[PDB]
């Protein structure tokens, strides 16, 4: 099966690159939403608001 | 993960790995793995 896969290894490279781009895209998607601030603000112990 | 020593302290990571832990080159000097600092 692998001896016939060198004729479509280019297609496999395209699929692997597309999946890697999708994965890094999904990893970056969370950074643009929740990582708006670079300082973690602790909640005050006083709850009288 | 092999070749990288885990250290308990946390800095800002640069090379992502996944599951909230990265790897970086820090002091000689060798590659270490640590949890990210938000
Ligand atoms: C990091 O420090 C904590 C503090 O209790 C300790 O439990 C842990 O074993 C330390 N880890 C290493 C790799 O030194």
């Amino acid at each position: 099966c692998s001896n016939l896969l060198l004729q479509y290894g280019s297609f496999c490279t395209q699929l692997n690159r597309a999946l890697t781009g999708i994965a890094v895209e999904q990893d970056k998607n969370t950074q643009e939403v929740f990582a708006q601030v670079k300082q973690i603000y602790k909640t005050p112990p006083i709850k009288d608001f | 993960l092999i070749g990288a020593e885990h250290v308990n302290n946390s800095y800002e990571c640069d090379i992502p790995i996944g599951a909230g832990i990265c790897a970086s080159y820090q002091t000689s000097q060798s590659i270490i793995a640590y949890t990210m600092s938000l």
